[PDB]
């Protein structure tokens, strides 16, 4: 018994790209037609945009994926890795709910974790998100993100529902659809920053989007249980976790609580690494990558 | 140094920002509550910076009174940097304090400003425009600071500032709307 050569785990809660698009107050209930937002560049040859005066709002627009059952992988060369692995998954499936991952998920949801540097310098935050069958709508919300505090956890009345749904989602219980969407209230004649590419502003045509993976990343702030400091707040599930913005990399692995130890532990030879990291542990199974050797 | 309003605070972590990234939002928002919302006994110093090290943040040192800058702890103008920083209140400070030295001023590096100004100015082109005009003499004031873009371009622009020596005499009143000593003695505990 030994490592995995491949391994290739898929994703879950992917969004769509979030356009973004103008407007005004009092017409939110209206904004099925709503207009969008313009690109243009200036005096170096850079690109920098702009809201018009008749609009202090910015909107947002996305769409959510569960899958379910995310312990079974999809790609291995030993078949007795997967006869060790069923027990490990098997054994963090059914000991206890997945509502722990579902809270850190659904308050991001309901939070401004996805409008990052969408309420630097604002007053009134204001979140709708959608439950979709079908054609219509049928379990609505309208969320806040002044009442929870962006670095803590402590639940309300809203997110048990919304936790509820999304763990009967990633078990297998139940596919889930969400909308997550957004409305700001930016500044009249106020700067945007949308994403890049590796100036040039990344810019869907006629329409300005910034990419998948800074939503899928942002839903996703469920590391609290790194090592050095824990009154910080939450960063983003990572197997050898560096980060620019803070700057420090958090989980070294010259010392042993890295994915790649961990995972070696808690899956083969059945010794358990902490009931403070196993939602870790699943977070990392729930981002995917390759694992090899 | 006839006030005591000292307020320390301390910072907060988030993913979503670096040192520039939240220091063009504090430019943003502390510059016009320093401007539209006003007051001259309200301010900020620079205690506890370094040249080489480049140390900008790295903690609560504001000047206030227990009116004028009374209301820095019950102010929902700076609400949103719940993810990144807090803030304090002002204390009763003793007899003996310091004063430290600083400046928020604009340092210019322009060593075509004489060609841009001759434009309007002189009519020296850029041909001919190289006989006697400063061409190194627009040094650059290298210092920590965030990058505010503006319509220029994305790119973070440096902040320069000028430091000050430490003096044992105060001087109590107004400096400039940004809080650095441009005639008083700025603060520096």
């Amino acid at each position: 018994l030994s490592t995995a050569s491949v391994l290739a785990f898929e994703r879950k809660l992917d969004p769509s790209d979030a356009l973004m698009s103008a407007g005004a107050w009092a017409q939110r209930d209206a904004s099925q037609e709503w207009p969008a937002v313009t690109v243009r560049e200036k005096s170096q040859t850079v690109d920098v945009a702009n809201l018009p005066s008749d609009a202090d709002t910015l909107k947002v627009r996305f769409t959510l994926r569960v899958l379910g059952g995310a312990g079974t992988p999809s790609a291995c060369n030993d078949a007795a890795y997967r006869d060790k692995l069923l027990q490990t998954v098997a054994t963090y499936v059914n000991d206890q709910g997945f509502a722990e991952l579902a809270r850190r998920y659904a308050h991001n949801l309901a939070n401004a974790r996805f409008l990052w540097r969408n309420r630097v310098g604002a007053e009134a935050v204001e979140v709708r998100i959608n439950h979709i069958r079908q054609g219509e709508v049928a379990r609505a919300w309208r969320f806040d993100a002044l009442a929870i505090g962006l670095r803590d956890f402590k639940a309300d009345a809203e997110l048990d529902a919304l936790a509820e749904l999304i763990a009967s989602g990633l078990s297998g219980s139940g596919h889930v659809l969400l909308e997550v969407v957004a409305f700001a209230r930016i500044g009249d004649g106020q700067e945007v920053f949308p994403s890049q590419e590796l100036k040039t502003l990344y810019s869907v045509r006629d329409a300005a989007a910034i990419h998948s993976q800074k939503i899928g990343n942002a839903l996703r702030t469920i590391d609290t249980w790194y090592p050095d400091e824990d009154g910080l707040g939450p960063i983003a599930v990572e197997p050898y976790g560096s980060v620019t913005s803070q700057g420090k990399a958090y989980r070294q692995p010259k010392q042993k609580l890295d994915f790649y130890t961990l995972l070696d532990n808690w899956v083969l030879r059945d010794e358990a690494p902490a009931v403070e990291q196993q939602h870790y542990v699943i977070a990392n199974l729930i981002r995917g990558g390759v694992f090899g050797e | 140094m006839a006030m005591d309003h000292y307020l320390d605070i301390r910072l907060r972590p988030d993913p979503e920002f670096p040192p520039a990234q939240l220091m063009s939002v504090l430019f943003g928002k502390l510059h016009q509550a320093l401007v539209a919302q006003g007051g001259d006994r309200i301010g900020v110093s620079f205690p506890d910076l370094d040249e080489s090290r480049s140390r900008l943040g790295e903690r609560l040192r504001i000047h206030a009174s227990a009116d004028d800058l009374r209301a820095l702890l019950a102010r929902p103008w700076l609400e949103g940097l719940r993810d990144h920083l807090q803030f304090g209140e002002p204390a009763v400070v003793p007899h003996p304090t310091p004063y430290r030295q600083v400046s928020r001023v604009q340092a210019k590096s322009n060593p075509e400003r004489l060609r841009r100004r001759l434009m309007r100015r002189h009519d020296l082109s850029e041909e001919e425009a190289r006989k006697r005009i400063p061409d190194t003499v627009a040094r650059a004031l290298d210092l920590p600071f965030v990058t505010l873009r503006s319509q220029s371009t994305g790119q973070h622009f440096r902040l320069f500032i000028r430091h000050g020596p430490l003096q044992v005499t105060a001087e109590e009143g107004g400096f400039t709307c940004y809080g650095l000593s441009k005639g008083g003695f700025v603060p520096w505990f």
